[PDB]
């Protein structure tokens, strides 16, 4: 190619990732992110995992 | 013990013994062989 500083806004180098998802039948290990603060002593709703 | 989602290992040196590791390695694991 043979990029140069002083070529146009189409002739530059541009740096592409792609990134592929695989679901097979095999247990999850890579998940997504969302806690909040504890609170005592209240009638509220819990969520502990 | 391997049951269809894990290997679990269980260990006790001096009773009952506790869990150790819970690998999600997936095989399919027939035969057992140790080396000395």
């Amino acid at each position: 190619y043979g990029f140069r500083p002083t070529y146009g806004v189409g002739h530059q180098p541009y740096r592409v990732v792609v990134l592929s998802f695989e679901l097979l039948h095999a247990p999850a290990t890579v998940c997504g992110p969302k806690s909040t603060n504890l609170v005592k002593n209240k009638c509220v709703n819990f969520n502990f995992n | 013990k391997n049951i269809d989602g894990y290997f679990k290992i269980y260990s006790k040196h001096t009773s009952a013994l506790e869990p150790l590791v819970d690998l999600p390695i997936g095989i399919n694991i027939t035969r057992f062989q140790t080396l000395l």
